[PDB]
């Protein structure tokens, strides 16, 4: 009885599955930071716990979101889904890692094999940041952060692009360099520094 | 107060940044040394955060996570002055009461300095 | 005023008439100088009868003059006696084409009869709007009248006599949120701007809120209980379910509720647990028999 | 004057912050209604196992008046008394 | 005088929301067939807008 | 403390301060 209070509790729940989460995230750092010698197939931990990792997770997030309440139409059940922007990140999520899993798939494109993982990799991350709001304090502040900054988000793009043309006017004015690589490099990299 | 809180938020931000840092690690170069690894992985990101980004050992979508990087720096000072308002109230009064026990201490304290 | 002061005076030294009393009441409707009607018609000598007010207060519900209506009901009358289904559908037929209601259910009575003030299209139409209860189905007395004719009330956008039916009705706040729902869905709908304005200005959820806090600083416990219940008026189901499909956040912000939140969020123990406690209890596994933490 | 204009809009990004400050409290709450509700329907079993919890439950499926009239009572008593 | 201009309008518009869309636009017999707009530019009233 | 960390003399917590 004392354990089936003890670990059917929901919290108690979401703290293991908060620590399994971390230990997925760091060991899946690893695996990728070791594995990523051999083109070949490869260590076992490295593909096949990684495809079953990534399965069960999707397995847990589709039953879910399909038959917690009731075998409506998919139609309607898609729409809502769709609609939440961290259903948003999940797919994009989704994408990335099937994208990486077919890359990795390929030993010719070895760049391509390593740049589609490291671009994925901030994805547990950034749901790992989302993950974080059960507590009182800190979680209004993050919720109204989120919207603050997709409006400010909005806003930078402008200043940017007149940093930009400042560097531009600059560069064109100080060493009047065809050279496509140290022209980017000039008009990008020292405004920036500066 | 406020510092007794940000405590939990360190972690969070520190833990983005080890993020950031391990992606640019794996993204830069190619070790199995322990030291090395870790080094790599921790301190060279860490340099490249307060102005020390070392372009010949990493030069043969940064500046989107740059940015965003300030702008969450800027959300969490402004999350700092937003706390920083409310408790002028309450610092009020219990200020008056550690002024209180401060004064009985030190004049039950002796005359004689602490050497 | 004095008119028809005159008036029932006159009709009153003629004679005490039933009859003759129901057609003065039945000129005072329009006038509506109910301060006056009620003292000279009915703080009289004069006794009425269900029928014959029944009558003038179908008239007066057609009128949407609610205090009449609590006056008369006030009168003896049981609207749970006079309910009928066909009452209900010559009702729901009388309606201006002004409503978008009545164009709402002119089109879905079209849908339907291409495809192959009608009570059936009144029931698609509601159930396509909550799909929480597909209750639906003249001379056959239905039970639940308050219910039903609450909702008439909301659906006739009609706020007065809405708050009249609830105060009465059995349930305590389920009916409250499906109608906050339903009037933000019409709303959505609404065709003329200032009248979509004042449809989102209905604001129930602040009663069924109110409501709420008072039970809760009452019971405190059987407040709990009722939030966790099924409701036999709709189709057996949770108020929480409601909140969901209303949406309705204010009710939610609630603390109570959040207590209630925060007393399943453990299971066992709950208002009483450091978080440190926690974290041992998780590193070994005999804290349980341990009895550090209680349970 | 670059310096100056992104001063500015840092101080329209606090403006903005410090303006929206009231719904938060209430729009958090419900999100993490939500996410209680949730991490109560998760099964008990962890990622890796979650796939033996699915098989588990997959086997399975193969495999009052008084009270409440009494409570309904209380409520509409209420009801009149506010 | 902007502040009673003002009420009045707001009273035209939310009686119909839509003739108040006439009235702005309509030229004005008395004041030498002008617009409502024009004179309001002229005025610089800047709170009407 | 303006950005200049000498790690040619200082290497042959920190975040902590940092923070």
């Amino acid at each position: 009885t004392r354990w089936r209070k003890f670990w059917g509790a929901p919290v108690t729940v979401f703290l293991g599955n908060v620590v399994m989460y971390f230990a997925f995230l760091f060991l899946f750092s690893y695996v990728l930071l070791v594995d990523f010698r051999p083109p070949p197939q490869g260590p076992s931990g490295s593909e096949v716990t990684l495809y079953f990792w990534v399965f069960t997770l999707v397995l847990e997030e589709i039953r879910q979101g399909f038959f917690t309440n009731e075998d409506t139409r998919l139609v309607k059940k898609f729409t809502l889904y769709v609609e939440d922007n961290w259903n948003k990140c999940d797919m994009v999520a989704i994408f990335l890692f099937i994208v990486g899993v077919t890359c990795r798939m390929v030993p010719s494109v070895f760049e391509a094999g390593r740049t589609v993982l490291a671009i994925d990799f901030m994805v547990f991350t950034l749901r790992l940041i989302h993950i974080f709001a059960i507590h009182k304090q800190l979680g209004p502040k993050i919720i109204i952060v989120e919207r603050m900054m997709k409006d400010v988000f909005f806003f930078l793009f402008f200043l940017s692009v007149w940093l930009v043309a400042y560097g531009v006017t600059t560069q064109a004015l100080l060493h009047p360099d065809g050279r496509l690589e140290w022209i980017f490099r000039r008009v990008l990299y020292r405004p920036y520094l500066q | 107060r406020m510092m007794k809180d940000v405590f939990f938020f360190l972690f969070f931000l520190s833990v983005w940044l080890v993020a950031y840092g391990v992606t640019t690690q794996a993204l830069l170069h190619p070790d199995g040394r322990l030291e090395w690894i870790f080094r790599r992985v921790l301190y060279r990101p860490y340099l490249q955060i307060f102005g020390q980004i070392p372009l010949d050992e990493i030069d043969e979508l940064v500046t989107f996570l740059l940015v965003t990087n300030v702008l969450l720096m800027n959300l969490l000072i402004a999350m700092f002055s937003y706390t920083f308002q409310v408790v002028q109230g309450n610092a009020d009064m219990f200020w008056k009461f550690q002024r209180y026990h401060l004064i009985v201490e030190y004049h039950g304290r002796p005359a004689l300095a602490p050497p | 005023t004095v008119i028809l002061k005159a008036l029932v005076k006159a009709c009153k030294s003629h004679s005490r008439d039933a009859q003759d009393y129901l057609d003065e009441l039945k000129l005072a409707v329009a006038w509506d100088r109910v301060d006056i009607a009620k003292s000279e018609i009915f703080n009289g000598d004069v006794e009425w009868k269900s029928c014959d007010l029944e009558e003038v207060m179908t008239d007066a519900l057609v009128s949407n003059k609610p205090d009449f209506v609590r006056l008369f009901v006030d009168s003896g009358a049981d609207m749970a006696e006079f309910l009928t289904y066909g009452r209900l559908q010559q009702l729901y037929h009388s309606v201006s084409p002004k409503s978008l209601l009545f164009e709402l259910l002119e089109r879905k009575h079209e849908e339907g009869r291409l495809t192959l003030f009608s009570l059936h299209e009144v029931s698609r139409v509601l159930k396509d709007f909550l799909h929480d209860a597909c209750r639906g189905f003249l001379s056959r007395k239905s039970e639940d009248p308050w219910r039903d004719l609450f909702l008439w009330a909301v659906l006739q956008n009609r706020y007065e006599m809405a708050t009249y039916f609830w105060a009465m009705g059995r349930e305590g706040v389920a009916a409250a949120l499906a109608a906050c729902k339903i009037i933000k869905e019409m709303s959505h709908l609404e065709k003329e701007a200032e009248v979509a304005r004042t449809m989102r200005e209905a604001k129930y959820e602040q009663l069924a809120l109110d409501l709420f806090s008072e039970c809760y600083s009452n019971s405190e416990d059987r407040a709990f209980a009722l939030l966790v219940r099924r409701n036999h008026s709709w189709s057996r189901t949770t108020c929480l379910h409601l909140a969901t499909e209303a949406d309705a956040k204010a009710f939610f912000a609630h603390d109570g509720v959040q207590a209630f939140l925060t007393k399943i969020w453990w299971g066992d123990m709950a208002t009483g647990t450091p978080i440190l406690r926690l974290l041992g209890a998780f590193t070994c596994p005999a804290l349980i028999y341990t009895n550090l933490i209680s349970f | 004057t670059n310096v100056l204009l992104m001063n500015l809009l840092i101080a329209m990004f606090s403006y903005t912050f410090q303006v929206v400050q009231g719904n938060a409290d209430m729009f958090w709450k419900f999100q993490r209604y939500h996410l209680i509700v949730e991490y109560h329907g998760r099964p008990a079993l962890a990622p890796p196992f979650i796939l033996l919890s699915h098989l588990s439950l997959v086997l399975k499926q193969v495999f009052p008046d008084p009270v409440d009239q009494k409570i309904i009572t209380w409520e509409t008593v209420q009801k009149e008394n506010f």
